[PDB]
Order: C-alpha cells, then structure tokens, then sequence
C-alpha cells in the first residue's frame, strides 16, 4: 500500500503532495522532485517541530497533533505524530 | 387568398432575413413553416378559414415562440449601444420587426432614449453652425483645396444640411 | 409628543395607525363589499383617497425620524445642516401650518418629502462624517514627525469652508469654529507629541 | 431641531 | 506589548475588511475537526438577528448558487432593533450561522440579491425603500437608501426584480398600490422607470409574493389583496391591473407561475396559495380556477414552483404544514403533505435556485429548510400537458 | 463592527472570541486577558512569521489567512487576512 | 544521515501510517466541504514625430509620400503662410525615419506654393512637384540649390492651374511623369526634358465640360486606367492610351466634394483588389469598382470632415480617414463592419490634411492643417495571412 495509497491521495482534492514521513521529512518515496517533496518535507517537519516548540512555549504538555492551512492556493493539512510529521501540498479544490 | 400567401411568404423571408443575420431556431421556423405549408392545402379558398385560419393558429404562436428569442434581442437593442446612431444601425438591422407591434413597446420604452440622443446631435450640429464657416477649420482646409469663401461656406452649410435631415 | 436627546418632540403622520383601518377599507370593499358604514366609509375614503401620498407622509416621516434623532445626538449638526434645513423646515412647517386643507395637501406632501430627502442626505452624509472623525479623535495617536498632515488638515477645513460656500448655510460660522475646534485639538495633541520630539 | 419645532408645533396648534 | 496603540488601531475603521474576512475565515473553521419524503438540509436561524423576525421572502442568488436572503419583516416585537434585517447563509457548509448579516432601517420585504454580485445585497422593504447592503464592509447598516417620495417608492414591494438577465435588467419594484419603478442592479439614486400601475377601480392593488410565467417576460401575474388575478407590466402601455382571473375565494397571499419548462409541458400556469385555503390553479389565459387543491388549515401565504421540475409545487397552511403537490403524477394527493413546526401561519416557501429544496420561512427566526430527492424533474410533458388541459376543462363545465 | 463580529464567531464550538495579534508579534485584538494572550499571541506570531517563512519558501503563494496549529487537547487557530493573525484556542472537537 | 530509507518504507507499519495519513486528510474533511469561498477572496503605436519651427511656422501641411525608392525617408510638400511674405510659398521638406533624429533633412522651395509633391521613380537624387501656379517644379538634392533646377513653363501646353496629383507611372523603362491640374489637362513628362510635355491631352466628359481633378491615383500595375477624384461627385476612370483615352465613366454615390481617392493590390495572390476607395466633404468614404456606379457602403465618419484614404496593400483592406477634428479613425473591413478597428484621435484639433501608409510595412504618416507631421503605427494590427475574409465580407454586403 505505498504507490496505491500516494496515487489514491494525490487523486484527491488537488493533493500536490503527501508522504507519511519517516524522519525528518525524507524518505526514498517521493510523490514530486527532491526540493517539494524532500527538502520541503524536511522543512515542513523541523518547522513544525518548532510549532510544537511555540505551543510548548504556551504549554510545555501540548505538543502538536495536526495544522491546517486551507488558502488560495493549497489545503496544507499536517499532522504531527509519534513517527510522522505529515506533509501536505494542495490546492484549495 | 392571395394577399395572405403574400404576406405570408414575405413574412416568412424576412424572418429568415432576420434570424440569419441574428443552428437552433433555424429548424424551428422551417418546422413551423413545413407543417404550415401542408395545412394550407394547397391553396383551399373554400376552406381559407381552415388553411388560413389554421396555419395562423399554429405559425402564430411558434413564430411568437421565436419572437421571444428576438425579445431577447430586443433587449439587446439598448443592450449594445451608448448613441442614437449605432442603436438606429441595429433599428434598421430588423426590418422584419416593423411589421410587428410588439417590438414597438420596447420602441416606446427607448423613444426616449433615441429622441434625446437625436437632439444631442442635432444641438451638436447647431454649435458647429454657429461657428461659421471664417471661424471654423473648413476655412483653411477650404481654401486649402482651392475653394472661394463663397463656395466654402455654401458647401459646408448643405453638408451640415444633408446631415440634418 | 416625543421625550429624547435634545429635549424636543417628533413629528409623526398618523396615518401610521390609520392604514391598518384603511388597508381594512381596501380589503372589504373591493373584495367583498363588507358591511362597512358611511361615516367610515367617508372619513377614510378621504384618508384612502390619499393613501398613497399618507403612506409617503409616513416614510418621510421615517426619514425626518431617522435624521432628526441624529440631529440631536450631536447639536453640529444641527447647526451643519442648518442653513438649507431653514428652506427645508421652513417648507416643512409650512406643510404643518396648513391642517384639514385637501387642496393644499398633496403638493405639501411633495414639499415634505423632497425637503425631508434633502434634509436626510445632509444629517445623513454630515453624521457618518463625524463619526468617522470621532473614531479618528479616539484613532489619532500613531503619529510623528510630520507637517504634510497639518497642511493636510488645514486644505481639509478650507474644502469643508468651500463645501459651506457652494450650500451656503445660516449658522456656517459656527462650524467653521468647531472645525477649527477640531484643528486646536487634533493638532494640540498632536503637536503635544512633536514637540516631544522637539 | 428644537427651535424649529417648537415653531412648527405653533403652526401645527 | 501592550494594547494601548493596538486597540487605537481597532477603534479605527482599518479593520472593516479585516473583520469581514475574519468572519468568513472563522466560519471557515467554524466545523469543528479531528485528525485521529424530505432530508431537510439545515434550520437557518441566528441567534440575535433571528429571533421576533418575521420573515419577509425568500430571494434566491443567481451567482453563486445555495444562497438566500433570509430577508425579515421587522416584527412588531422589535420596534428598537434597526427595521429590517436581511441574512445570507452558506446552505453547503452546515453553519448554524449567517454568513453575512444585513440588517435596514426599514421593514424588509421581499428583500432580493444583487445580482452578479456576491459582495453586495440589495432589494426592496415596507417603504418600497429598495436600500444597498455592501458585503465587502461590516456596515450591516443600508449603505444606500432608496427615496421614500410620493410618486417614488412608497408602498410594500413585495416583487423587486430584474426583467431577463443583466442584458435590460429592469429592477421593478412592484408595489402594494402598482407604483412600479424600475431600476438596475447597482445604482440607488432615482429609480430607472419611475411610474405607477393602474387598476380597473381603486388602484391599490396590494400584490403579494407574485412571479412570472414560464418565459420570464415583463408580464408579472398579481398577488392581489381580493383575488380575481391579474397581469401587466410596467414597460410602455402594459401596465395594466386588468387582466382579471375571477373565481378565487380570498386575497391572492401565494402565487407562483410555471418555472421553466425542462421536463414537462410549456403550461402557462400558476397555482394560488391564497386565503381561500383550497389552494387554486390557474393559468395565464384562463379566468378560471383550473385546479383547486385541498382545503388548507388557515392563512395561506406561500408557494413557489421548482426550477428543477417546472410544474409541481409546495403550498402552505396557516397551521405550519407545507403541502408539496406533484402534477403531472398525481391530481388529488400531493407528495409529502409535512406539517412544518408547530402551527403558525406559513409565511414563505421559496424553491432554491439550485432546485429540489423546500425553504419554508418559519415564524419568526428560524427558516426550516425541506431538502428533497423525490421532487425530480420527471420527463413528464404531454402528461403535465393534459393535467392542466383536464383540468383546463373541469374548471367550467 | 466588533460586537456582532465577535459574538457570532464565539458563537462556535468553543470560540474563545477574537484575538488578533499584530504582523509585529503584539495582540493588536485581546478578547481575554492582556498578559495571557499578550505572551501566547506574541510567541505564536514570532513563530508564525517562521512559518510564514517556511510555508512562503515551499508554497511561494500561500497567504496565511487560515491556520488550524492544533496542538494534543486544543487548536489555536489562525483565521485573519495575511498581515493580521487571530489567536483564537478551541479545542479539536 | 537521515531516516536507504528501505526499513520502514515498505513494511505493514508503514502501511499502518499511510493509513492514518489517509485518515487524519479525510477526517480533517470529514465534514467533505470544499474551500466553499463565500466571498473569501484568497491599438495605434504613436512614434516619434517630426517638425521644425524653422519651416513650418503656421503653414498647412500639403500632401506626402514616402519614398518609393529607400525605406522610411518620406516627403513633405507644405503650403504658404501668408503671415510670413518673405518666406517661399510652397517649402517642401524632407524626414528620415530610419535615421532617428529630428532636423528636416531637406529643405526645398520654389516660388508658388507646392500643392502637390512626392519622390521621383528610380531618381534617387531627384524631388519633382506640383504647385499653385501650375508650373512643376523638380529638385536635386546633391546640387545644394536651394530652388528646384527645371521648372515646367507657364505655356498652355503645360499647366496654368495648380496640379494636385502629379506622379510618375512605371518602371525604369516604363515611367513617365504625368501631372493633371485641376484645369483638366494630363501631360506626359519625361524626367529629362521638361520644357514640353511628352504625351499630353485634356479630360473631358461626354460633355465638354471640365474635370475638375483632385488626387488622382493610378492602379496595381498601370494598366493606364487611372481613378481621378473630380472636384465634387462624377469620379472617373480615365484611359491613357488609344482614341478612348481619358474619361471613361461617371460613378456618382457622393455630392461632398472629393479630397482624395486610392487604389491596392493583392491579398496574397488571392484577390484581384482593384477596388478603390475615395473621400470627400460629405464626410462619408465609399468603396469603388470598376464595374459598379452607385456600389458598397459609403463609410461614414461624423463629426469630421473626411480629406483622405490611403490603404496599404500590405493587409489588404486597413484603410485610414482623416477629419477636420484631429482624429485618425482606420479601419479594417473584415474584422469590423463600419467602426474605426485601432483607431485614435490626434493632440489638440489639428484638421489632418493628408495620411500614407508607409509603403511595403507599417506605420502612417501625419498631416494636419497646420505645419506639424505626426507618426502613429499600427504595430498589432499585422497583415493577416490568408486574409479572404474582407473579400467574402465586400462580396455579401454587395449582394444587398
């Protein structure tokens, strides 16, 4: 269930990108090139580590489980976990 | 009998005069009038109130049905243009529609409309003369092309004239 | 009979209540034909005889309402509006002075209601201004270093002192004073902060 | 609208 | 890190836009999320500006379709709160919120969408006062107002629309008395044909929740106050109350024409939800009531046929049931005969744009709204042909 | 207009009302408490603008007008126009 | 070192997490709404110009012509200005578009005023020129005199009334030089002898009664049957060669008198294009034919009076009127019907004279009735291949 389940997301609403993440956002599935899908992750998931950091300078017991940025151009849904720090690229449709 | 199938044909020409200048209602008109050319019966005096009568009954109102999608153009008529001139261009663009009191409410409605713009124009023209032919630039461009100030000024007024009426 | 801010009283047409009956009038005696008697049948054949011009009575009243409430929220613009408010309420009370006159009802009528339009653009349009200049007076303290805002301000007043010249109004020197009282004061606060950086 | 109304209230009577 | 400066800047007007949007972004994320026969799409009801607001129609938005003004009469309940209040709601996202609020000054009814514009409002009220609600500003307040002269908007509009498309968009604003004043949709100055109807006797004509036949031309039927149906215009001599539909029982409170025709015959019919309670049909070149459907329980006021399917209805009661009959496939059952609420009198049911959902207007707040599935544009033309024709015959034997 | 603005927007599942901070890090709108939200608004925005950074250098147009940071119990959502940034916490239910 | 990544990219766990990754996006919507908006939010190219208070100080802009020989160097005949007696009449004057300055490169002036001037066929030194007084006047511009060098006499058998439209015909072998007055005389020049004309008759009607000319034209490829813009109405076709030379026929569709008429070519290989149109002060411009009397519609500008039509054969059909209000309303008659397609008024009100396409490209040429020569171009407005459209548009619009 690794390319079925990439073509059976990307399929969706305009999903210009989304892999479960390994760690640190790079893993050898790579839905686009290696700027958006590796580096991109990458920055993703350190950036939102720093998120999880700024609830945590909030409240230091939240850490973070999801993020959603629905704008003009993307539906960026990202979701921390124990493993993954989702990555999401979309389109508003 | 014969002053009907006389209206009737040059109706109907003019229609497709209109409607073609104007796929859809093509069929339409040609459905209407093949079925009317068989109720008129070829012709039955004796029965005009049948042929006649009938072909009225049923090109009446699916030529009303096309009159609708004209309606739509009849809208347009202001719909396309600001002045007189190019509203009178798609006025005398529907010469069929003269036939027509139903074209004339919509007339009515930009009677207004028209008379005023008319007189804009017509008040344009009463500036243009009151600058007399010495003042204005047809003097030069008059004498320019060799022409006395006589001849100048009368030409210029018989083409303001000619515009006027 | 009105108690409110300024202390004054409204003016309300009665027809307010009134069109309830002659609305009754319309029903029953063009539907059915109701048992409906002569001396309502009368009285308000002669009211819906000018029902329409009633009811516009009554919507300019809605308008003389809605502005003259805010008339008296703020005296300045009373006395803003004044000088075309003279023409305006001078017709006005014209209309109020004739009573019981079905000759000179319908024209006053008209009088009433461009008058009272009139009257409701100016309260309108000078109120929503001072508004927003109220909200400027509690919005205006972001500021340092500037003297293209003075010249602005003064070129501001001079266009409102020309607005005063083109609808030339009785009581015009006395908003030129409370423009110049909001020149004094946005500007002593203002310049309270210039010549700190002074 | 005091003024005023207090003498259109005297035309009104 | 203070506030002083900060709430300065929010009691200036730079947050007009800025509060708008967030708004709209906050009933963006208003359904709320985790990570880890009728269907009744949604109640439309606000909590302060529905709540003792009657409401006046129901408007559909031709651009962006699911929208409606949930235009409402001041009640005599709220004499202080602004007269008139006119609400917009996003029937797709299952928002228990409006998504713009448009409150007047005067009584709203029949308040209608500024058509090809989804940044503003606009439409007719108790002083025919057709006022301006800009979308792109928080003004709730009509940011232009219509002129309540004597010859100008006077009476209760209770028909303010367009004549066709944008092409000649005539914004007549049919009122209580035939003051007909046509407009377009932006400018709010003076009315584009300022003029007045005219009536065989006594010209105040209270017109009530009227519509067009199938074709949508300037000919508009009347809702009028006594029954005895008529049609007219208001473009040149065509604005004549006098074709006269005589044969109904009380004052004309529901009237709505045939939609356009997709799916079943031409039929230039209209069916009369009105106080005679035996809701009846008619056509447009009838004069009699070609079918009269069951005796409602009290006051009727609202019907409104489907653009989906151009020949059935959903006609009302004065005790909250919403009578939604099918004509082409039944004559003497209706569909789904629901009882709408508890039992007050309906006050409109208005078919939405995008067709097949019921919005019965409620009391007061509140707009059940009846979503269906079964109400289809069923290819039924000769038979909705015959319908009315039989029907067409047993109205005068 | 704040008031119909803010009630029908605290109307929600759980909207703590309208708290806006500014494109500086300063809560430019404060429904709740000034300290409180002052430091949570202000650390949110500092990494909002890294966010903004990390989002406009992987979706070159993405207007941070919508921004659901949904931590282990709440979601401090982000729902402004680009400059401004509300503050808002309503917990993923 | 970051986590080739093989380990748990293709094991169930993995399986298991892309799982919930579809999960948390379809539960993140599981309320399945778009972003449902709700009102979220998120030709004339005028070149430079030439003109120079030196010699067009309040003058009138005569006729133009570009060069027929180099690329882009047109000529100016200019007319009086009485308010300077001292001055010659008619001062011709030069420009160089491809140069890019601003000086009149040339500056040539004979006694009367040049009613009428233009390049000379294959004389790449030469200016000839026609004038108020009739007598025709011929340039040299490597001589540096300041006078032209061979002036036409004033006998009879050359012109005593100003020539309008004189030009030369053919090619090397095949010119001439052939100036019509308005008094209604052609004569046959050679470039070398001037002194009496080579071929020369009148232009007479059926009628003995004068032709007033004005702008005549030749047409593609001097079959001799030149078009001559009378004074008012009664255009002709005029032969040259036989007893049935001159006048032809009399096609009237206009009673403003005439100011100029033209001719074209090809399409592309396509049409035949003798069509020409004219102008006059009716302020209406009609399409001709040599076979029509009273043909196609008469386009008409108001508020304007019409002094010209110039039409490049370059596009076939891109034709340019001028008016007595400082306007240049062009047009093409395939994309529009009777509207100005790029159209553009001119600064001020200059009563613009006379207008040329500049030839084998595009742009056009500017005179008002005031010395000042503008330069517009239509840059977008490019010569379309297979440009048939006009010729079904004319022939359906001549069926009516």
């Amino acid at each position: 269930e690794v390319e079925e389940t990439l073509k059976r997301l990307q399929s969706q609403k305009g999903v210009q990108g989304i892999i479960v993440v390994n760690t640190e956002g790079i893993p050898i599935k790579s839905t686009m090139d290696n700027p958006t899908t590796t580096q991109y992750a990458s920055l993703m998931h350190s950036f939102i580590l720093k998120a999880r950091s700024t609830v945590r300078d909030i409240d230091p017991q939240n850490d973070l489980t999801f993020l959603r940025i629905r704008s003009k151009k993307n539906e960026i849904m990202v979701a921390p976990d124990k493993d993954y720090f989702l990555i999401v690229i979309q389109n508003p449709t | 009998r014969l002053d009907q199938m006389r209206k009737f044909r040059r109706q109907h020409e003019q229609l497709r005069a209109v409607i073609v200048r104007v796929a859809n209602a093509i069929e339409e008109v040609n459905l209407a009038y093949e079925n009317v050319k068989e109720v008129d019966g070829l012709d039955v005096s004796k029965e005009g109130t049948e042929a006649w009568e009938a072909a009225m009954k049923r090109y009446d109102e699916r030529i009303d049905r096309v009159e609708t999608r004209i309606t739509a153009r009849l809208r347009d008529q202001l719909g396309t243009a600001k002045n007189a001139n190019e509203m009178f261009r798609i006025f005398s663009r529907f010469n069929a529609l003269f036939v027509r009191p139903h074209i004339r409410g919509a007339i009515r409605e930009y009677q207004t409309q028209l008379i005023q713009r008319v007189k804009d124009d017509i008040e344009s023209l009463h500036d243009k003369f009151k600058v007399q032919y010495p003042q204005s630039q047809a003097c030069k461009m008059s004498h320019v092309r060799d022409l006395p100030p006589v001849s100048g000024s009368i030409i210029w007024a018989k083409q303001i004239d000619r515009q006027l009426t | 009979v009105r108690g409110r801010t300024g202390n004054v009283l409204k003016l309300k047409v009665n027809f307010l209540p009134e069109i309830i009956t002659l609305s009754k009038e319309v029903r029953n005696l063009k539907w059915l034909g109701f048992r409906v008697p002569l001396a309502i049948v009368n009285k308000a054949h002669q009211a819906n005889q000018l029902y329409p011009f009633a009811i516009s009575l009554i919507e300019s009243v809605r308008t003389y309402e809605r502005t003259c409430e805010k008339v008296e929220e703020r005296n300045t613009i009373s006395l803003l509006v004044a000088g075309l408010k003279k023409e305006v309420q001078a017709l006005i009370a014209e209309g109020i002075a004739l009573v019981w006159e079905s000759y000179k009802l319908d024209p006053y009528v008209q009088r009433l209601a461009e008058t009272v339009f009139n009257f409701q653009e100016k309260v309108d349009d000078l109120l929503i201004i001072e508004e927003k200049i109220d909200l400027e007076v509690r919005s205006l303290e972001t500021c340092m270093y500037d003297h293209k805002t003075f010249s602005e301000i003064l070129n501001r007043v001079q266009k409102a002192v020309d607005d005063l010249n083109l609808h030339s109004y009785s009581n015009l020197p006395i908003w030129v004073n409370k423009l110049d009282m909001e020149i004094e004061r946005i500007l002593g606060v203002r310049l309270q902060a210039g010549l700190r950086a002074w | 609208v005091f003024l005023m109304k207090q003498q259109s209230l005297l035309a009104k009577q | 890190l203070t506030e002083e400066e900060k709430q300065q800047i929010l009691h200036s007007e730079e947050f007009l836009s800025f509060f708008d949007h967030s708004t709209r972004i906050v009933e963006r994320a208003l359904s709320e999320q985790i990570n880890i026969k009728l269907s009744l799409n949604r109640q439309f009801f606000d909590e302060r500006w529905s709540k003792h607001r009657v409401v006046s129609c129901l408007d559909w938005s031709s651009q962006y379709p699911e929208l409606l003004v949930a235009s409402y009469n001041n009640n005599e309940d709220a004499p202080h709160e602004p007269d008139g209040v006119a609400l917009v709601w996003n029937m797709k996202y299952k928002k228990t919120t409006p998504e713009y609020v448009f409150h007047c000054q005067s009584a709203v009814m029949s308040a209608t969408f500024a058509k090809f514009h989804p940044n503003l409002v606009v439409g007719g009220t108790y002083s025919g006062q057709i006022v301006l609600w800009d979308n792109r500003s928080n003004k709730r307040t009509p940011v232009q107002r219509t002129p309540l002269s004597a010859a100008a908007h006077t009476h209760p509009v209770y028909c303010v629309n367009v004549v066709g498309t944008q092409n000649a968009h005539n914004l007549i604003s049919i009122s209580t008395d035939g003051k007909i004043c046509s407009w377009s949709l932006d400018m709010l100055s003076h009315p584009q044909d300022s003029m007045e109807l005219v009536h065989k006797q006594s010209k105040a004509v209270a017109v009530t929740s009227m519509s067009f036949p199938v074709g949508d031309v300037n000919n508009f039927v009347v809702g009028s106050e006594e029954g005895s149906v008529y049609t007219a215009c208001r473009h040149g001599s065509k604005a004549g109350i006098s074709e006269m539909f005589e044969g109904h029982q009380g004052p004309i409170t529901g009237i709505h024409c045939h939609a356009a025709v997709g799916a079943v015959d031409f039929s230039h019919l209209f069916v009369t939800s009105s106080f005679d309670w035996t809701v009846k049909l008619w056509s447009t070149k009838n004069n009699k009531p070609l079918y009269s459907f069951e005796d409602n329980a009290g006051y009727v006021y609202d019907v409104m046929w489907s653009p989906t399917h151009p020949a059935l209805f959903a006609c009302v009661d004065g005790m909250g049931r919403l009578d939604l009959w099918n004509l082409n496939n039944d004559t003497e059952v209706p569909t789904a005969s629901i009882s709408v609420e508890g039992n007050p009198a309906l006050n409109r049911v208005r078919w939405t744009h995008s067709g097949r959902e019921i919005a019965v207007g409620d009391s007061e707040g509140q707009i059940v709204i009846y979503d269906v599935g079964e109400q289809i544009a069923v290819p039924r033309n000769d038979e909705w042909a015959r319908f009315g024709r039989t029907l067409a015959e047993i109205n005068a034997n």
